[PDB]
RNA sequence: GCGGCGG
DNA sequence: CCGCCGC
């Protein structure tokens, strides 16, 4: 089935939790630009007509791929609602 | 590949003084085995027209010099009286099966395309008998029997086959 | 191909006129072929005499009913939407009180439909069928009481619905209980009314009961006689004048309520035999001489007391016994409504007797065809009984032509009560197929009738038997009535015979629905043939004897859905009815008399009879069936041929050579493939597509009307308002599309213009094909019925070729149904030692669970036929046997392997290898030569088969053969709409469709739950918002996607908004609130 | 700022509030005028009282000021007269 | 809403 | 239960 869905589930306290993080994260991948990733170096996702999955095929695939690693953090109230989107636009073209 | 009867517009029509229906006829035409002799012959159009009290057989096609019809006595139709049948049937050299819907040939706006049956072989069979000569009895003796409609020959096919096999074998060349 | 049949049970008499049901029923219904001097006694004329002698003094009598000039012809009735009816009038004469004067004249009273040579009707354009009906044959029965296990109650039931429902019950507290229509009253009360005096009554009645103490009781009301008639009237619920107003009592006298069924056998049969004995008149009718005669009442009670007393004759009546069940033939059905019209007319004429100047009134002043026409017309076009003629294929229509229904008038049987009726009753033997019933709700309630089953004088499906005397069997056949069959000891046809003499001591027979082993001396009657036990429909399954009844059904019903294939092949193995079905069904055209052929056109066939007549038989070229299937007649005769009487001149739709054929015989290996034949999937060889093996022609009839709006008449012309010329090519004829054109989805089939515009019949998404026929009905209508407002009509017939593809579903006569999963290239599919590859591969697994060995049998015999090049005819229960098949298979080994020995070669190393695994399997007797071995393995019905992909054998013999399989009216053309976006309802905001846009599947709550459970939050949100009501949501969504973006967030669904307001619209004030209870804005 | 809708409330309507949600008062009974599909004024379809006919219109309300009072059938004919029970007058007659 | 079929 | 086809 899916890549380390097992690992994923073990990282959250509840199933549905996983989905939410996964999603919203896919949102940020496209909204604030598609370079807002954390594992772009060697070993980033990919497709087969050419090696172009390096730009924007499926967002979620990235999310999960990124969450599989200890790069991102998710919590009930980590960062003040509005401040998050303001800082993100600034540091991502 | 395609057919056209003069007064017929659709494949589901009926021609006066002609027992068989368009569909029954075109069907019989896919049973027609023609044989060209050179690449220069990609698309040949056989023409035939007979009238009155007669039985139309594949030999009634007006000779096309280099290309020959080994399907002579094939029954094309039965004509009563005042049975006017003039038609042009398009032929082609191809490979495999092609649905009349896939190609959709249109020589004349009112002609109806026919289904493509390109395999010049009806059946292949091979046997593996025990022995001819050798130090050890555990040996294989392959004899294969091929059947052809006539277009090409048993040997001819076998060879082409063998070639297509070889052709593919080479495709193992450049790694990546 | 030689035709060998294995029938050993001397089939004594040929099957009857399969459609006789309807045919004859209408003939006798309306005796219009023969003069009135010997005019019938039933149907039309009877219904006439019924309500004709009119007496209001006025006197209008019946003379003769004549009809016969059909306005137009059949086909014309179809092409013009015209109903094929006959004109009906009749001579009526009015006699006057003035004995010296009378009036004769004729008045045409509407048109009545006619019956086709096939047995079908033609109402408004299309062909319809009047299906049979079953019920409690109006008679008298005695059934056990509801709760009280004590004594039983009497029932008196006579149709029509207007007639009273009478019951008779005796209670503890006291006396009789005779309840009519929701109320009860003393059984004596009436008796006294009629003349039955306490004395006479008790004596003859209680001379054995002791219950009588129930009747003779009136010591108060029983001493007044006529006064009891008035007494009874008071017992009517309504307050009415006590002045002898027979009225409601007049009702249950002689005229309306009871029945006008033919005097003698209609209701009287239930009388004479069942209870009491003689009938006077038609029913308990005698309102003559101030006093009344009711020769029916006392007997009913006279049996009640017998019933509760001794064994004067044990009458416990089994309701469902077909012997108290009548079947309503078309005739009785039409005639019924006919007399209703007769009544409706007789209603106004009596009103028109007091209404005018004496002799000033003549025929017209008394007759108005208004009642009768609406009457009849209503039945054929509105009655829940007349339906679309299921013509997927001839057979189909034929079944639908003879099936029996329980639901209908409502007074015979309803929906929620049937567990009892649904069972195949004991009596259904040879009278109702036990297999023909449909699966699902409505089971056992609607079913087709048996083989020889033919309706007698009044319904009771009779069946044929063979009287036998001593050890001698006769050909003298009698059609017994369900009830009469119980009196005897009938025996099976399987009983060994030496011509006319029985052959065994313990010879089976069935007493009364009970299996009993009787002696040759006691066999009074014998079964005609095993056939009669089932239906025509069922009688078509080869080895039915080896097939579970449950799946056999699936098998019967499936034939009804077979679709006409261009190349029609009769089953490699048949039952023996195929010939007959095509024959009594009217698919093919036969030669009347001996003679010779003249012209054998592809449109007509003209032959010269040796008697002195030359006829031209046109052949329906390519007609559109009701279900959209091809119906062509393909001449099978050459110019100048001496034809035998009753020989196929041309073949019908699926009947080629005169045999019935639906689908084709294909070589089939019975094994498992990857998963392509997983649960019920089937694998097909591209090779089949190549020889157009499975290809059916289909037609879709798109219709457009030039409506007349008060905004300006919708003209029909080549003028297409938006400027296209590339889409106006095919539309060459000004307005119409040209014959022979290729119409694709979205092209204009017909153009039209209407007021504020292009309103044009276009090719509905899905497909079109080639336009083949066109019909236009302009102003000066020849003889067509153009609806009102309808300026002119345009009909466009389109057709295309259906080649078998992956979605399509086929199935064999036994019940194996399935869809095509993968179309394999001959290249790598299961091939036999000799180059011959198989056509289809059936998954073995679907045979054990379902119980239908019959298919595995057909396949074995089918294997013999392939190499023996012969077709066989195996009777229902009497067909081919396991030994005889092995015999023919042995013959087949010499063709298969025999030519193999001469052609020059022996056994493969592969053939030897599978033989090893076969002997270790126990299929072959260890120690014999491969030659001998393979034969023994072939006889088992299994041969060796090499993969085709690997060329390596498939360890273990696999069975293969010629199995007859059909394609069903299931094309995937009706199975796939793919909608991205489009039209929405303007009233509710739903993505409804119509012309270019498909509809969206519904989601129902049943599926929402599904989602809820998953925790599919947004997936659910999306289904109720972005995809349905938030007009701004779906909008943002669309845009976003156009942008390759991320759909916006949901705003308050208009449903929320719309609710706040709907709630504001009323006192109620729905206010949404924030965290801390405060306001929040949707807007 | 803007808050997730967590609670919804049904209350009675003060005549003052009826005027509150209200935009203009429909003062006249002129459904459709043929001359211009353009709405005939101050009946039902007027645009001030509801809004602009061209390219939030179907979200405003209007009020009709009744001469002498009338009552809500919903509060008078419901099995238990909400007003008949409360007031103590014959509840239903 | 009536009727017919399919799962 | 859902999907279709037609007065």
């Amino acid at each position: 089935a899916e890549p380390g869905i097992d690992k994923l589930f073990g990282m959250v306290d509840s199933k549905y939790r996983l989905t939410v993080v996964v999603a919203k994260r896919a949102q940020q991948l496209l909204r604030h630009g598609f370079k807002n990733t954390v594992l772009e170096p060697e070993e980033r996702p990919k497709m087969q007509t050419l090696e172009g999955l390096f730009d924007d095929p499926n967002a979620v695939t990235w999310a999960m791929k990124e969450l599989l690693t200890g790069r991102l953090v998710f919590g009930e109230n980590l960062v003040p609602e509005d401040r998050l989107q303001k800082e993100m636009e600034r540091l991502y073209p | 590949t395609s057919v056209y009867i003069e007064d017929v517009l659709h494949e589901f029509s009926t021609i006066p003084g002609v027992k068989e229906d368009v569909v029954e006829i075109i069907l019989n035409l896919k049973e027609l085995v023609v044989r060209f002799l050179n690449p220069s012959l990609q698309t040949v159009t056989l023409l035939l027209k007979a009238e009155g009290p007669k039985e139309v057989k594949a030999r009634d096609f007006l000779p096309v010099a280099d290309v020959e019809i080994m399907n002579p006595d094939l029954h094309i139709a039965t004509l009563e009286e005042g049975g006017r049948l003039n038609m042009e049937v398009r032929v082609d050299r191809g490979v495999g099966y092609v649905p009349a819907e896939k190609h959709g040939i249109k020589d004349r706006i009112n002609a109806i395309p026919v289904d493509a049956v390109f395999s010049p072989v009806r059946r292949v069979a091979f046997q593996v008998e025990d022995t001819r000569l050798g130090q050890r009895t555990d040996l294989d003796k392959l004899t294969l029997r091929i059947w052809t409609d006539g277009s090409v020959t048993p040997l001819e096919a076998l060879n082409q086959a063998v070639e297509i096999l070889r052709e593919h074998l080479t495709y193992f060349s450049n790694p990546q | 191909m030689e035709i060998k049949r294995f029938g050993r049970i001397r089939e004594v008499i040929p099957l009857p006129p399969l459609t006789e049901i309807q045919v004859e029923s209408y003939r006798r219904a309306l005796q219009a072929d023969v003069p009135p001097e010997k005019r019938e006694n039933v149907g039309i004329q009877a219904a006439f005499r019924e309500t004709f002698p009119i007496e209001e003094g006025l006197v209008l009598d019946f003379l003769e009913y004549r009809l016969g000039e059909p306005p137009f012809p059949q086909d014309e009735c179809r092409e013009k939407d015209l109903t094929y009816q006959a004109p009906l009038y009749a001579r009526l004469q009015l006699i006057h009180k003035d004995t010296g004067l009378i009036k004769e004249d004729e008045v045409f009273l509407g048109h009545i439909p006619l019956m086709t040579e096939d047995g079908s009707f033609i109402i408004n354009g299309a062909d319809r069928v009047i299906v049979s009906q079953i019920h409690r044959s109006p008679g008298v029965y005695f059934t056990p009481d509801p709760a009280r296990p004590g004594r039983y109650i009497a029932s008196i039931i006579p149709l029509p619905k207007r007639g009273p429902w009478i019951d008779l019950e005796v209670e503890p507290n006291g006396v009789v209980s005779m309840k009519v229509n929701k109320r009860k009253f003393p059984l004596v009360l009436l008796l006294r009314v009629l003349g039955y005096d306490q004395e006479t009554l008790a004596r003859e009645l209680g001379a054995y009961g002791e219950l009588v103490q129930g009747l003779m009781d009136e010591s108060v009301f029983a001493m007044r006689p006529e006064e009891a008639l008035i007494r009874l009237f008071t017992l009517l619920r309504p307050g009415d004048p006590p002045k002898r107003d027979k009225a409601v009592a007049y009702v249950y006298g002689l005229i309306a309520d009871p029945r006008r069924y033919d005097l003698g056998e209609a209701g009287r049969y239930k009388a004479e035999e069942k209870l009491g004995i003689r009938l006077s008149g038609r029913t308990l009718a005698r309102f003559e001489d101030g006093e009344f005669k009711d020769e029916v009442f006392l007997p009913t009670l006279r049996y009640l007391f017998a019933l509760t007393a001794g064994v004067p004759g044990h009458e416990v009546d089994d309701i469902d016994h077909l012997g108290n069940r009548r079947i309503r033939t078309v005739g009785e059905l039409m005639t019924d409504q006919f007399r209703v019209g007769l009544a409706r007319l007789a209603r106004g004429v009596r009103e028109r007797m007091l209404m005018g100047s004496e002799d000033s009134l003549t025929p017209a002043k008394l007759v108005n065809s208004r009642p009768l026409e609406a009457a009849i017309r209503e039945f054929f076009s509105r009655s829940q009984l007349s339906q679309f003629k299921d013509e997927t294929n001839p057979l189909s229509s034929l079944r639908h032509k003879r099936r029996i229904s329980a639901l209908g008038p409502g007074g015979l049987t309803r929906e929620r009560a049937g567990f009892d009726v649904r069972d195949v009753h004991r009596t259904h033997y040879g009278r109702i197929c036990p297999v023909e019933t449909p699966e699902g709700a409505n089971i056992g309630l609607i079913t087709s009738l048996a083989a020889y089953a033919r309706v007698d004088e009044l319904g009771f499906i009779r069946t044929p038997y063979r009287r036998v005397v001593g050890g001698v069997v006769t050909d003298e056949v009698v059609y017994m009535t369900a009830t009469e069959e119980d009196r005897y000891t009938i025996a099976q046809a399987n009983t060994p015979l030496e011509g006319n003499r029985i052959a065994a001591e313990r010879v089976v027979a069935r007493r009364k629905g009970e299996p009993v082993i009787v002696s040759p001396e006691e066999v009074e009657f014998m079964d005609v043939s095993p056939k009669q036990v089932f239906s025509v429909n069922t009688n078509l399954i080869p080895f039915l004897e080896h097939d579970d009844a449950n799946r056999a059904l699936m098998g019967s019903n499936m034939q009804t859905q077979a679709v006409p294939l261009i190349r029609a092949q009769a089953p490699v193995v048949m039952t023996g009815l195929e010939e007959r079905v095509v024959r009594d069904s009217l698919a093919a055209l036969y030669a009347e008399e001996d003679g010779e052929v003249a012209k054998v056109d592809g449109n007509r066939i003209v032959v010269r009879y040796e008697d002195g007549r030359l006829v031209e038989y046109p052949l329906r070229r390519f007609y559109r069936s009701n279900q959209g299937t091809a119906l062509d007649q393909r001449p099978r005769v050459v110019v100048g041929q001496r034809v035998r009487k009753g020989d196929l001149l041309a073949d019908g739709p699926a009947s080629e050579n005169g045999f019935l054929a639906l689908g084709q015989n294909v070589l089939v290996a019975i094994m498992p493939f990857d998963g392509y034949n997983f649960e019920d999937a089937i694998v097909i060889s591209e090779e089949l597509l190549k020889r157009d093996f499975y290809t059916s022609i289909h037609i879709e009839r798109y219709e457009i009307e030039a409506r007349d709006t008060k905004l300006g008449p919708e003209r029909i012309t080549r003028d297409i308002p938006h400027l296209s010329e590339a889409a106006l090519r095919d539309l060459d004829e000004e307005g119409v599309v040209r014959i022979g054109a290729e119409v694709k989805p979205g092209d204009i089939l017909v153009g039209r213009t209407s007021f504020k515009k292009d309103t044009s019949l276009r090719v509905p998404p899905g497909e079109g094909g080639i336009v083949v026929r066109t019909v236009r009905l302009r102003r000066g209508d020849p003889g067509v019925e153009l609806k009102p407002g309808v300026r002119e009509v345009v009909r466009v017939y389109v057709a295309q070729k259906r080649k078998l593809q992956v979605g399509d579903k086929l199935a064999n006569r036994h019940g194996n149904k399935g869809v095509v999963a993968k179309i394999l290239p001959v290249e790598d599919m299961p091939h036999l030692p000799d180059g011959t590859p198989v056509d289809v591969i059936l998954n073995p697994l679907g045979v054990p669970s379902r119980m239908n060995l019959g298919q595995i049998l057909e396949t074995h015999l089918g294997l013999a036929g392939y190499f023996l090049g012969q077709r066989y005819i195996s009777p229902i229960f009497d067909g081919a046997k396991e030994p005889e098949i092995k015999e023919l298979l042995a013959q087949a080994f010499e063709v298969y392997f025999g030519k193999r020995k001469g052609e020059g070669f022996g056994v493969d190393k592969r053939e030897v290898e599978v033989l090893r695994r076969a002997e270790k399997l126990g299929l072959v007797t260890p120690g014999k030569t491969p030659e001998e071995q393979l034969k023994e393995l072939f006889l088992q019905g299994k041969v060796v088969l090499y993969d085709g992909r690997t060329g390596e054998p498939i360890e273990g013999p696999i069975v293969v053969g010629q199995m007859f399989i059909m394609k069903l009216y299931h094309m995937v053309e009706d199975k796939m709409h793919a909608r991205s976006t489009g039209p929405y309802s303007l009233i509710t905001q739903q993505p409804l469709g119509g012309k270019a846009q498909f509809g969206g599947q519904r989601f129902g709550e049943m599926e929402v739950w599904a989602l809820e459970a998953y925790g599919a939050a947004h997936t659910l949100q999306e289904m109720l918002t972005l995809k349905s009501d938030d007009i701004e949501g779906r909008n943002a969504a669309y845009e976003a996607i156009i942008k390759g973006e991320d759909v916006p967030e949901p705003s308050v669904p208009e449903s929320f908004r719309v609710l706040v307001k709907e709630l504001q619209a009323l006192a109620l004030d729905v206010q949404t609130l924030d965290e801390k209870d405060n306001p929040v804005d949707i807007f | 700022m803007k808050k997730e809708v967590r609670k919804v409330r049904i209350a009675l309507a003060s005549p003052e509030k009826i005027r509150s949600w209200s935009y203009g008062e429909v003062e006249k009974p002129e459904t459709i005028n043929y001359r211009t599909l353009k709405p005939e004024r101050d009946g039902l379809f007027d645009e001030r009282i509801f809004g602009p006919i061209k390219d939030v219109r179907r979200y405003r309300m209007g009020h009709i000021e009744l001469a002498t009072p009338a009552a809500h059938i919903w509060f008078v004919k419901d099995v238990p007269s909400k007003i008949g029970t409360l007031l103590d007058l014959s509840a239903t007659e």
